[PDB]
DNA sequence: GCATGTGTTCTAATTAGAACGCATG
DNA sequence: GCATGTGTTCTAATTAGAACGCATG
């Protein structure tokens, strides 16, 4: 039989390349990762924490079919577009076909090019994510433009965090029942610096504004420390998503242009289940 | 040269479908965001696809009308073994604006064409693989007049005689009659 | 008849340097008590050594009775403010005002702390502030420790300039320096992926941030991707010897991990300092 | 701690720093007036071995300089300095002979400079009044001077007076008066 | 010579917390 | 019923920028 060859990934905005960290995790061999992003802490992070190998090819809207069709053939169609427009938590959201959410048709429009022509029937897997907060029209339009239904995944049940989230693709056993582990962090505890009490097992959904991590309506410091309550800090929050501690602690960022990062990602643990299926398909270590 | 198969989405060709030379065999689509493949497909086979953005003073996103032209364009397409020649076209009721125009651009890999009607007067840009509509020079206008144009032509009409002139050299292909 | 782990006293501690670098040699501390009133600092020293470090408040609270209480002491370790004794500050007020006499609770407690009359049992203690101060101020405190500093500038071990005086008895205190093989000296080895240095070493950091542009035409160290930059503060951390993000707790900003780190000790020079200590206590 | 028969106690040898006080122990007889007293001011360049072959020392004294102007060191100096050739006096454990010494503030030190005082000598001070006459500050480990209760004194009343000599002696030499017991009288 | 320096005190940049605001399941 | 949220604008309160300094090797 042939051997199973190295994975070929087209991750659209990027961020902080989760998806390439939770593919080495997985001891899956890449032979390309070429990243769409435009936000400088973002491209330095993934820079920094993967020595350089992920191509940065700037805005999804400068790339072309054309250059799918030379960068390519994709095994691995990754990105999750902009909700400042889309989840129902900003009053001001500028809907799916204005602002940052028309973005998501380049993710629709790239993914068509990338698509092997009809007779190839090699392995080909993509993946979608957004928020569950978005209106009942914006996810019908999406599932409409994609031609499938999302799977929730709330990372709570392999993190410290609430994170209901929206996944479109074709990834083997995507609906299969989500299972702990080992290596899941699922209480709050598991995740503070030495020193430092958990107050609650879970925290509500962390997003890029600061005060998202007090629970409830009543402003709920999660943790003491010492004689006084305190908030998660910047490496407790790296944690509460699954990324390396430190990992984001780059360019002199602030506690804030951190979280703003984090607040954007991907729960590591989730994809790593979503991603996992994959290492019986592409070689690895 | 058998007849034509021919989706309308957003506007109904019926007008000038018989004037130029063309149950019924045209199938038209009003609100598409519960159109799917297998609808479009069951739809019969096609060989040219028009979509129109409504005439201006009206409704929702003018880009709605070419996200949702560009998904059904793909489903209609044949396979590209397929010898039937296919056609297809978005026009533009000068309704996009500049933001909007590249993303139409973008989408359909193709820089448009506007059209005038000075004897200036009414104008329309349009992208398609018609090689005639891109073959065809038309008198040079300005996108200033054009903006000059909208103001006015809002403050009160699918001017579709500069459409049939468009898709008129679609004839070659089918039975004239 | 065997060796006996360590017990110290340090005094304003800071990031708890003194404790990075005894377990860096596998010396084993019974107690390792720290005077220190800075919040930020007393997080680091928390987190880094898993609430090891007995914190005692600020140094005017320390009793002689606390001493005897908390001790004995085998090492007795501190840097006291130097912003009213660095000449780079125009209102310095000097050895007996501001914090300048803050050194007096040093002098003070190390002599609470030393060993009896007659007691041989063995005793080391370490004081260092900076080069750029007075002569008059230089004067006095070795006057007031009854033994003359050893200077030593970190550029021989480290990529960053720092003259520093130190005050103490430990063994050696006046051999010369050899880089080790672990030493990183030029810049460019504490530099993350993909920028590369201006310079080979860079002048002293202080807490100012544009401490880092060189020269006197004010200088950035760093290029990266055709652009000039500072030096992040991971960076810095390299370049004073600690772990990369070893002050990465707390929320602090990156002017607020470099207060922690100007005020700080270079670490490859406290560790051969406390090299020689490897015999006297200890060591697994 | 105990005291010795008149023949065997022997003339006291002091150290006096900062303030010269032999025409304060002459008065009470503390000396010889035929020509052991040593008496340095600068102290700065003092160091230990200097004051142990200055002979071994029984009263090591030092006060801060009167409300004026000859203040040119800073106030906190002197006491710091005092607590230096301090430990440079004191005697082995088994002292033979009793030691004694004392600072003196002369209402200079302010009142974060009294308590790193009180900090370095171990004690809080006593005010020691000629009422309102005048006031000084005294450590010691002179048993009589911290137990013989003095007239109380307020800080507010303090204050004014180190303020009023600021704006423009016997009775207070009792600090000296109990060390008559410990050494030789002169006739 | 003269540049170097465990820092101040000033200006403008964030930080920041609070204040919205309601579909949706 | 109810509150939960990959957000934005804001305004007070902080924090992060540029000059002044001159012993001392
Ligand atoms: N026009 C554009 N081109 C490329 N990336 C863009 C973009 N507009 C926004 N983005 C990026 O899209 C991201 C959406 S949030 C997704 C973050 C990513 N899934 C992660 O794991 O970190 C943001 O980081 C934003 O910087
Ligand atoms: N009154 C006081 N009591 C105890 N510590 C004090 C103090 N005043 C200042 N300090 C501390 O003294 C330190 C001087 S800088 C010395 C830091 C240490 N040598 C290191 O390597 O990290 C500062 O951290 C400051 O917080």
């Amino acid at each position: 039989a042939e051997k199973r060859k190295p994975i070929r990934v087209l991750s659209l905005f990027d961020g902080i390349a989760t998806g390439l960290l939770v593919l080495k995790d997985l001891g899956i061999q890449v032979d390309r990762y070429i990243a769409s992003e435009v936000c400088e802490d973002s491209i330095t992070v993934g820079m920094v924490r993967h020595q350089g190998k992920i191509m940065y090819v700037g805005d999804v809207r400068s790339v072309t079919q054309k250059h799918i069709q030379e960068w390519g053939p994709f095994d691995l169609v990754i990105g999750g577009s902009p909700c400042n427009d889309l989840s129902i938590v900003n009053p001001a959201r500028k809907g799916l076909y204005e602002g940052t959410g028309r973005l998501f048709f380049e993710f629709y429009r790239l993914l068509h090019d990338a698509r092997p022509k009809e007779g190839d029937d090699r392995p080909f897997f993509w993946l979608f994510e957004n928020v569950v907060a978005m209106g009942v029209s914006d996810k019908r339009d999406i599932s409409r433009f994609l031609e499938s239904n999302p799977v929730m995944i709330d990372a709570k049940e392999v993190s410290a965090a609430h994170r209901a989230r929206y996944f479109w693709g074709n990834l083997p056993g995507m609906n299969r029942p989500l299972a702990s582990t080992v290596n899941d962090k699922l209480e709050l505890q598991e995740c503070l610096e030495h020193g430092r009490i958990a107050k609650f097992s879970k925290v509500r959904t962390i997003t890029t504004r600061s005060n998202s991590i007090k629970q409830g309506k009543d402003q709920h410091f999660p943790v003491f420390m010492n004689e006084k309550e305190d908030i998660l800090w910047c490496t407790e929050m790296e944690r509460v998503f699954g990324f390396p501690v430190h990992y984001t602690d780059v360019s002199n960022m602030s506690h804030l242009a951190r979280q703003r990062l984090l607040g954007r990602s991907w729960s590591v643990p989730v994809i790593r289940h979503l991603f996992a299926p994959l290492k019986e398909y592409f070689a690895c270590v | 040269r058998q007849p034509v198969r021919v989706l309308s989405l957003f506007e109904d060709i019926k007008k000038e479908l018989t004037s130029l030379g063309f149950p019924g065999q045209l199938k038209h689509v009003v609100d598409v965001t519960d159109t799917v493949r297998k609808d479009v497909e069951e739809w019969g086979p096609f060989d040219l696809v028009y979509g129109a953005t409504p005439p201006l003073g009206h409704d929702r996103p003018p880009s709605w009308y070419l996200f949702q032209f560009h998904r059904l364009l793909q489903y209609a397409r044949p396979k590209p073994g397929s010898p039937r020649p296919f056609f297809w076209m978005f026009v533009d009721n000068l309704v996009l604006n500049k933001e909007d125009l590249d993303v139409a651009s973008r989408f359909l890999e193709m820089e448009p064409v506007t059209i005038p009607d000075v004897h200036l007067q009414n104008a329309v840009r349009v992208w398609s693989n018609i090689p005639a509509i891109r073959s065809r020079h038309w008198a040079l206008v300005s996108e200033e007049e054009l903006s000059l144009l909208a103001q006015n032509k809002q403050s009160s009409k699918w001017p579709t005689k500069l459409v049939k002139n468009c898709f008129l050299p679609l004839r070659e292909y089918f039975k004239y009659f």
